[PDB]
């Protein structure tokens, strides 16, 4: 079995915060990537990804400079920071990785008024 | 629209490929392209390489393992697609640069051409006692992460998609397939005259045959019976070369045709599936997984000899006729008609399996 | 090209009714047949399906061990024996045809018989 | 288990040359297997759309499938007087094969 | 010591 979840987010208002984390279920995790994919509405599936353990701090360079993409090991989970949030920041996120290509949860979602 | 993807075990390779089934055409193979993912965070091995694989799959024979197979090559072509090759350079597909424009730089493209005369993906049905892999002919894309090419393989460290060689009926029909036989007795003088002939030549799979049968009978004697049988003809040319012939369905009418008359009737025949469960070496289609799928379609051939399995079809149309007089049960009185004819799948109109 | 259905009308609790399907124009032993219900102001729910090149049959869980799908495939029909039935098994049912070689939708339907219980 | 096709909305109502949008989302992960039919009163269904996008022969043109993952979409584009009728999905890659409540279109 | 199954994603339109 697979769970995944998506954890936090919601109603935000432009300027702020927010924070999301999600955890793999099963795996041996010792070298590994995390495969982060995130959506849009009515969209094509497309990436926003870093962090392997040991240094990687990688960006699609839409969202750079602003989130600290940040891993963990105990917990196995994975972060999301993120600071001044734009109308394409609002979307609906995933934490997708192909390391078993894990089908996704539902996703958190946001808003920019 | 949509695409195929499969995972290592350990995730750092990912196979992408747009479809299953190819297109088998009379010389022209249409191209496999895809793409392979390989993340960048674990690779340091500095060469991925993707292998296609043509085997023959069967069982062994001395052993009492169900579903123990080795598999005969035919046909290996690899290409390395991280890094560039230095002397590959191809054009990618339409369907490729979409691919690339999704997954992004990381996404390295590979393009496979089998070439023409190869044997199209045919399963052999297995028996009773066996669940494990499907025998016959069939494909693997593998492709994996190694120092070289000399290493055996990791299975954790890799991915295999099983992929489909397929044909379809073609667009013009052929002329009607006919047959007549001319059996002239040595103590007789009237001759025993057989006709019988088919509506057309091209047949889809699970539709009836009509069997028109034209009997003149200018003889002393009386037909006792009519045996009608579809028969599979397999040949399989690897080692040596066997044949075997087998009646896939049959239907034997006790129609008699009584001396200086003529006879007139239309037989209906359906091969199929479920009344063969029982039997041994049926040519079935391709198999993903171990799904049941139907009788093999027929075997286009081009003119020289081609390996692997050649599958055809003829109707038998068999008289079993009386003896005593002069030279008792010495001397055969049977008379048959063989009729090849083509069963294959109309062209999708609209969208693959 | 044409599928008719047959043997329904009304029936006290507990009868037994024996549905025909003939068909005509096409084949059996390359399309599958199905048995599609539909309640009085209801949906529809599939309940019966046969494949005639396989040998396989398909129920849905409320009519398992009480109905019976068959074939005649020399005369073109389909059966369907319905033991035990109930008060809420009254709908009208449906034959319909679905193309073998491969699964494309439910392409022709016949006008349906009533079936009251 | 069973499959469950759950259909929105279960009733609409729209007037000649509107643009309906009838989703049906499964309950978990169906490939291109999705059927929409056309049912009238009294009649016999009708198949409308095949492998999810692909427009059965003898349809018009005016109705087009989609599909965004487990959603899917019946589009009519240009209402016609005789499209207002029950609409039904189906799933067919597990069985059993499924229907959805449908979707009655009014005038 | 396994293998995951076959998949299907998605693919835009252009």
């Amino acid at each position: 079995q697979v769970q995944l979840q998506e954890s936090g987010g919601g109603l935000v208002q432009a300027g702020g915060s927010l924070r999301l984390s999600c955890v793999v279920s099963g795996f041996f995790f010792d070298t590994v990537t995390m495969a982060w994919y995130r959506r849009a509405p009515g969209k094509h599936r497309e990436l926003v990804a870093s962090a392997t353990a040991g240094g990687t701090t990688t960006y699609a360079d839409s969202v750079k400079d602003r989130f600290t993409i940040s891993r963990d090991n105990a917990k196995n989970t994975v972060y999301l920071q993120m600071n001044s949030l734009k109308p394409e920041d609002t979307a609906v996120y995933y934490c997708n990785t192909f390391v078993r290509s894990l089908s996704w949860g539902q996703g958190t979602q946001v808003t920019v008024s | 629209t949509r695409v195929f993807k499969k995972a290592s075990p350990n995730g750092k390779l990912t196979v992408y490929l747009g479809k299953r089934d190819f297109v088998d055409h009379i010389d022209l193979v249409e191209p496999v392209d895809g793409v392979v993912l390989v993340d960048p965070e674990y690779l340091k091995e500095r060469r991925v390489y993707v292998t296609l694989t043509c085997a023959f799959r069967y069982g062994r024979e001395d052993l009492d393992v169900l579903g123990l197979t080795f598999r005969k090559d035919l046909f290996v072509a690899n290409v390395q697609s991280f890094p560039p090759a230095p002397e590959d350079k191809k054009p990618l597909t339409r369907l490729q640069e979409r691919l690339i424009k999704k997954l992004g730089e990381h996404a390295y493209p590979f393009t496979f051409e089998i070439p023409p005369n190869l044997p199209c993906s045919v399963t052999l049905q297995p028996g009773p006692e066996d669940t494990g892999k499907a025998c016959g002919v069939d494909y693997e894309v593998k492709a994996f992460c190694a120092e070289n090419l000399e290493e055996k393989i990791h299975k954790r460290n890799s991915v295999r998609l099983v992929i489909r060689k397929v044909q379809y009926a073609p667009e013009r029909p052929g002329p009607q397939p006919t047959a007549e036989t001319t059996r002239q007795f040595l103590m007789s003088d009237k001759p025993l005259h057989l006709e019988a002939s088919l509506d057309k030549e091209i047949y889809y799979h699970g539709e009836p045959i009509s069997v028109n049968v034209h009997v003149t009978n200018n003889t002393n004697k009386t037909v006792k019976k009519i045996k009608i049988s579809v028969r599979q003809y397999a040949d399989i040319c690897l080692f040596n070369t066997a044949q075997y012939k087998c009646p896939v369905a049959m239907e034997e009418a006790d129609d008699t045709v009584a001396p200086s008359s003529t006879f007139c009737k239309v037989y209906t025949l359906t091969p199929f599936l479920a009344n063969n469960r029982e039997k041994r070496g049926l040519a079935l289609d391709g198999k993903l997984k171990h799904e049941d799928t139907n009788l093999a379609s027929s075997t286009l051939l081009r003119e020289r000899e081609i390996l692997g399995i050649i599958v055809s079809y003829k109707v038998k149309v068999k008289l079993v006729v009386s003896r005593g007089g002069l030279l008792g049960d010495l001397a055969s009185s049977d008379v048959a008609v063989e009729l090849p004819f083509t069963l294959m799948h109309p062209k999708p109109k609209e969208e693959p399996p | 090209v044409q599928l008719v259905e047959s043997g329904g009308g009304l029936v006290q609790p507990g009868g037994s009714l024996r549905l025909s399907c003939a068909a005509s124009g096409f084949n059996v032993y390359s399309s599958s047949i199905h048995w599609v219900r539909q309640a009085p102001g209801k949906g529809l729910e599939w309940v019966a399906s046969i494949s005639s090149y396989y040998g396989y049959t398909y129920y849905a869980d409320s009519v398992k061990g009480r109905f019976t799908i068959s074939a005649d495939t020399s005369k073109n029909t389909a059966y369907l024996q319905m033991n035990s039935l109930r008060a809420e098994d009254t709908a009208v049912y449906y034959c319909a045809r679905s193309r073998q070689f491969w699964y494309s939708g439910l392409d022709y339907w016949g006008q349906g018989t009533l079936v009251t219980v | 288990s069973d499959i469950q096709m759950t259909q929105s909305p279960s009733s609409l109502s729209a007037s000649v040359g509107d643009r309906v949008t009838i989703t049906c989302r499964a309950s978990q992960s169906v490939s291109s297997a999705v059927a929409w039919y056309q049912q009238k009163p009294g009649k016999a269904p009708k198949l409308l759309i095949y492998s999810a996008s692909s427009l059965y022969s003898g349809v018009p043109s005016r109705f087009s499938g989609s599909r965004s993952g487990t959603d899917f979409t019946l589009t009519i584009s240009s209402l016609q007087p005789e499209d207002f009728a029950t609409y039904y999905c189906q799933q067919y890659k597990y069985v059993p094969v499924t229907f959805g409540q449908g979707t009655k279109v009014e005038i | 010591d396994e293998s995951c199954t076959t998949a299907s994603s998605s693919l835009a339109k252009d």
